[PDB]
DNA sequence: GGCCCTACGGCTGAAAGCCGTAGGGCCCTACGGCTGAAAGCCGTAG
């Protein structure tokens, strides 16, 4: 709900 | 004044009426759940308190054309209840309760539900909000059941964190095993506890819906309810966000 | 393989199945616990799940769906149906559930569904249950052989005729009112005592103890005949009638407050049928019908009346014409030995006394056997205490478990379930305190074994082990009588 | 009485149950591929017992334990997810082995709650393999009393291998099922290939997942959408029945498949309501002539002024007897939506795998330290046996004895209790050479745990032998097939 | 020959076969079992009509409210012969009518009410032994597997609880394959022939069970009761 | 969304329904993306 990580990172 | 169903009605049949002629001290419950609805009708001042009780979810106004919306049984029966009309042809002269309180589950469902509620009235009945006649009831989310004393009821985690912390201090004693009793809607709750938690005039915790600016609103409305599913996905994008910190 | 069959056959047999299913297997109790199958099957799989007063309220779809799927194989409609009438408590006069959440009113008022509410039983159901698992009642199994169910409840008060129990069956129907328990106990104290009694002396002392049905509603009873009718032959007919107050307004009028009402009168049934008789114009004196009653005073039906007439006379009217008076028909129906019957009053304490009895004989056996067991075992290990090193000697050269086994049989005189007993044995166990706690063990299973042995062999120590545990009973669990018996 | 603006309530409300929605009920979590609904069915489930060695339970207690402890909705809509997962119609992988009438392929109903009975199948039990070893978090239930799975440990991709489909707020997912033996050969890629890159993987998955493959078999017609929808997130599908052409003099046409989805009574209507509207001409009449015994037959009997190719494809055209699944790859991945490609969704399996065996062997090694730590003290116990037996018959209480017992040795008071605790069976001669060799064992097990925790080689290796364990067992051939257009 | 539906019952599952002779209506104790049959039933043969519970007990109802009951409308359209004087049996559109009752006691109870709505109301059909009865099983007893139609029959099967004993409730435990060959596959079933003996004797037997004399009911049950297991 | 139809006995008081166990049902709505031009299909929720 904020654009972060994606692969790598997972996603956030 | 206006005559309530009693044996002669002329009156929507889920409707449980009050005994009150005056819609000046009448109160009309829009309640989620027949469940919840059958124990408010049992919690109520007969006098005053009058109950609708909704299945689960309403027709969404906003999405449906003009015509499937009056066939449909729920919204023609919060209609008659309120003895006004609609759009144009609307008379707050024939309201019927002068308090028009939502009361739906602690739930995400009932926020929904509270959601097509307040659709509906905006679109069809916008003066009953100019005029602070639409409510919104707070149900309790925690009994706390202290052994020797009258139970206390909590409606935060905040609150309840905090009663339990000061009435163990106090010397009062609780079970850890059925002691704290967690709501999950209205109908877990008996007739007293909705009484004494949401329709009591003394202990009530209730909400006036207000209205800043109709046109803001009428875009809001829009996007939320409508038929643009793009600006909704690009509203809750924008939004969900930052829930956590709005009140800091 | 069509195989023709004639209809009179087919007519007899299909029907009389249904009935005699319905008559010892649904609408009837049976003497003993007072219990139709489906309110033994429900409570029996809430005991059995844990669903106890110590532990906390179990949403109910979880005792309807064990009930269905262990014991009862019906709909989940009425188990839940029959599970809720059993929580109310002017149906039940000592209600059997705990139910948490809308579970209805007296009026047509429904109750909440089955995934709103919590349910688990009361401590009066848990005395039903005692000591159930000490082989005092017959189990059978189930359905499908996959489990085991009670077929009579240990019932330690007298369910039957203190919640009474109504069902209509086919051919026949039984309706049995209520009664206070403090009363109940005074007859079965009889009843115990006076072991020897033929039944019309015994039919009397109950009939005196016993001063009539105590209904949950509380509300009048009007009169004698009825009862005593019941009472002698099974079948009477109990005038009963609500309360009601008079009021005086502030401005001389006067009214008139319903606050009681008879067994089984739905209020808002009677409220409508007031109103459908003025409206119908046969009911005069009336004038206005309003209806006060909230959860915080209880039943409150205000009736004011016009000053042209006459409190008492309007009051006669409703009496008349309502149901403020109506008559419990009572026919006193039940299942003995599998068998419908129609019980008098000394038959229905004599046939749950002879219950009781059954079932102290049975706890007794079941307990003495065990402690035989138990002794069994500590006097083969106090034969190692005394003996001890040369035990552990043995043990510590033993190559396997069995080699020291067969040694310690022929070491001491003991059988495989001493020495067993005695390889099982932790060494924390070896410590001073504990090998006396061993000894002392024994010599308290030998007082306790004496003590039931002397039991099983007195009946006048069975009468007084029943006595005094329901007098325990009444006192925990005992209340006030709610409905005012008059002439 | 505070006042609250429309605006305000408004927003926060919907948003409230959109987000919801969107994380906790329309939507499939990318590692085990299962709503919340589902994941609770299927624990309460193996919580209960309802496991395939036992007998069926009656389908209500299922339904009981799954609201009671976890699912805090409608018994109705419990029942009917429940069901869903044991119609093979509906499932590729049945996750739910259903005794009784679960519906059919059409508008037949199921049998209400009260009727059916329902346990768990292999597949589910592998869904739920070593969850009691702490291979997932857990979190409270909905009033703390218990506790459940966030995540099951999913050993196999069922995401993939049973698609998922669910309309939320402001999005909607559409992931076809897949054969699970082509899922495997991909995983054991994406393993054996751990650190290449996305542009490679995306080239190998899709290269061993030739596409969906349906329950209801049919066949899928152009090799495009498919590819769209792996390399995109997105893409349209089309699926195609079988006719099945038979020469009393009259020429019929017999449909035995079905595209997945497609009602089989709603399909018989709409050809029946366009011959009614009469712009299907070339038709003599339907029959329904289907049974449990020849499957699915629709016999189409058409006119002998009418050719066969023709007809089939104005079907093709007016009816769902080809129609087109339209792809929208999207889950949930740490807590927050996202369409991805096969290589994302393949990868993200594959590090959920590794996660859950490098915390079994994280549980394994604790408990064998533990029980090591244990026996420890036992065989300092046995070289010392004449002095600890003498003990502690000379003392008093049992506190007493287990002090003089840490004494005696350099013991823990869990090793002093696991001595006292300890049976007089343990002291025949081959009971204590029974606890020698069991410590070399266990030192030996913490051994091999301790180097597979050194070496994600060594994971890698775990995930491919026990998958493919269960492959073997109970992966099937592939039913749609494909072709091109 | 007769039209199959594609005015008819709503809720009848017809057969796409237009020869009476070889037709048969099996008829159903509600929805849930209705689709186990329409899903295991020979769709060319069989027609299936579910009722809903009990049907109304004809004999102790003015015969005005028993042709409102929507259910027994269901069965005199679906059988088309028309009742009492206007009765056809020339109009009968199959020549099997099938009672198939849920194996419980409760089914034994709604045969009887069946029975009585069709001796009552189109008697002929039972004289021409177009009305029989099925057999679906209560139980399978696992172990060469076994099938028992009451409580009593099970432990005499058992004499002489892992998927071992599995209690049939309603047919809607039941999936397609195993109705399908217990009680309609044409070539193993076991249906059950109603037959007209005395008629007078038939008819003093239905008042005395069915109406309204509970007083001549009662005595009837516990004068014949304990003698019923012996009656062959 | 509990509210509907049956059986079953006994009261009333005269034709139904009430009462408590049993058999069996009825289908509104929100939500996103379709096909096709409105609409209802599908799967989790009230
Ligand atoms: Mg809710
Ligand atoms: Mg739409």
């Amino acid at each position: 709900w904020t654009x972060t990580h994606x692969x790598f990172g997972x996603s956030x | 004044e206006l005559v309530r169903r009693k044996d002669i009605g002329g009156l929507p049949g889920k409707l449980a009426d009050c005994r009150s002629t005056d819609p000046r001290k009448s109160e009309l419950y829009v309640v989620e759940g027949d469940s919840a609805g059958g124990s408010a009708k049992s919690g109520r001042d007969s006098m005053f308190q009058a109950i609708l009780p909704l299945r689960g979810k309403i027709i969404n106004v906003e999405k449906a054309r003009i015509d499937r919306v009056l066939k449909n049984t729920e919204v023609q029966a919060i209609i008659t209840a309120l003895g006004t009309g609609i759009h144009d042809e609307f008379d707050i002269g024939k309201l019927r309760y002068h308090k028009i309180v939502l009361m739906a589950d602690a739930d995400v469902d009932g926020q929904h539900i509270s959601t097509l509620l307040l659709t509906l009235l905006f679109r069809f009945m916008r003066p009953l909000i100019e005029n602070g006649h639409v409510f919104l009831a707070q149900p309790p989310l925690y009994k706390l059941k202290w052994q020797r004393s009258d139970p206390e009821f909590a409606y935060s985690d905040r609150e309840r964190d905090g009663l339990l912390e000061a009435g163990l201090k106090a010397g009062k004693k609780i079970n850890k095993e059925d002691g704290i009793q967690r709501y999950k809607g209205l109908g877990e709750m008996d007739a007293k506890e909705l009484w004494e938690t949401t329709m009591d005039p003394s202990v009530r915790v209730l909400r006036q819906v207000t209205l800043d600016d109709a046109a803001a609103a009428d875009e809001l409305f829009s996007i939320l309810m409508g038929e643009d599913v793009d600006a909704r996905r690009s509203f809750i994008t924008r939004n969900a966000k930052d829930v956590r910190f709005l009140d800091v | 393989r069509i195989e023709p069959v004639d209809i009179e056959q087919e007519m007899q047999r299909s029907y009389i199945d249904y009935a005699m299913s319905v008559i010892v297997g649904r609408a009837l109790p049976e003497v003993r616990d007072g219990l139709k199958p489906v309110h033994r099957r429900v409570l029996y799989a809430m005991f059995d799940s844990g669903f106890r007063p110590d532990r906390s309220h179990a949403k109910s779809a979880r005792s309807v769906a064990e009930t269905m799927g262990n014991y009862h194989p019906h709909g989940d409609a009425s188990i839940y149906d029959s599970l809720v009438r059993m929580a109310q408590p002017w149906s039940l006069r000592y209600p059997l559930v705990d139910g948490q959440g809308n579970f209805g009113s007296p009026g047509n008022d429904p109750p909440a569904a089955m995934r709103f509410t919590e349910a688990r039983l009361t401590p009066l159901a848990m005395e039903m249950l005692r000591e159930i698992d000490e082989e005092t009642v017959d189990f059978i199994p189930n359905y499908d052989g996959r489990v085991q169910e009670p077929t009579v409840l240990p019932s330690r008060f007298p369910n039957l005729l203190a919640n009474g129990s109504g069902g209509i069956a086919v051919g026949m129907a039984t309706n049995i009112p209520p009664h206070n328990l403090r009363e109940l106990a005074d007859a079965v104290f009889w009843a115990l005592e006076n072991h020897d009694a033929d039944e019309e002396e015994t039919l009397a002392a109950v009939m005196g103890r016993v001063k009539g049905p105590d209904f949950p509603t509380a509300g009048l009873i009007v009169g004698s005949q009825g009862t005593a009718d019941a009472y002698k032959t099974g079948r009477g007919s109990i005038r009963m009638r609500g309360v009601v107050e008079v009021e005086e307004d502030s401005r001389g009028r006067t009214s008139l407050v319903i606050t009681e009402l008879p067994y089984q009168v739905n209020h808002d049934n009677f409220i409508t049928s007031i109103a459908e008789q003025v409206r119908d114009g046969k009911l005069a004196g009336i004038s206005n019908i309003e209806d006060q009653s909230s959860d915080r005073v209880g039943l409150r039906i205000v009736i004011e009346i016009k000053r042209d007439a006459v409190a008492k006379v309007v009051i006669n009217n409703l009496y008349k014409h309502t149901q403020l008076q109506t008559s419990f028909g009572a026919n006193m129906l039940a299942i003995v030995d599998g068998v419908p019957r129609t019980l008098r009053l000394d038959q229905l304490i004599r046939y749950y006394v002879d219950h009781q009895l059954d079932v102290i004989v049975r706890r007794t056996t079941y307990r003495l056997r065990k402690a035989n067991e138990r002794a069994h075992i500590l006097r083969g290990l106090v034969k190692a205490l005394d003996a001890l090193d040369e035990v552990i000697a043995l043990i510590r050269a033993s190559e396997t478990v069995d080699i020291a086994r067969a040694g310690l049989i022929e070491l001491l005189d003991i059988d495989e379930i001493q020495a067993q007993a005695i390889l099982d044995m932790q060494l924390r166990r070896l410590a001073a305190l504990e090998r006396q706690r061993i000894i002392d063990d024994l010599a308290k299973i030998e007082a306790e074994i004496a003590d039931l042995e002397d039991i099983l062999a007195k009946p006048e120590r069975q009468r007084g082990i029943v006595r005094d545990e329901l007098a325990e009973i009444v006192d925990r669990h005992g209340d006030d009588r709610r409905t005012r018996i008059i002439a």
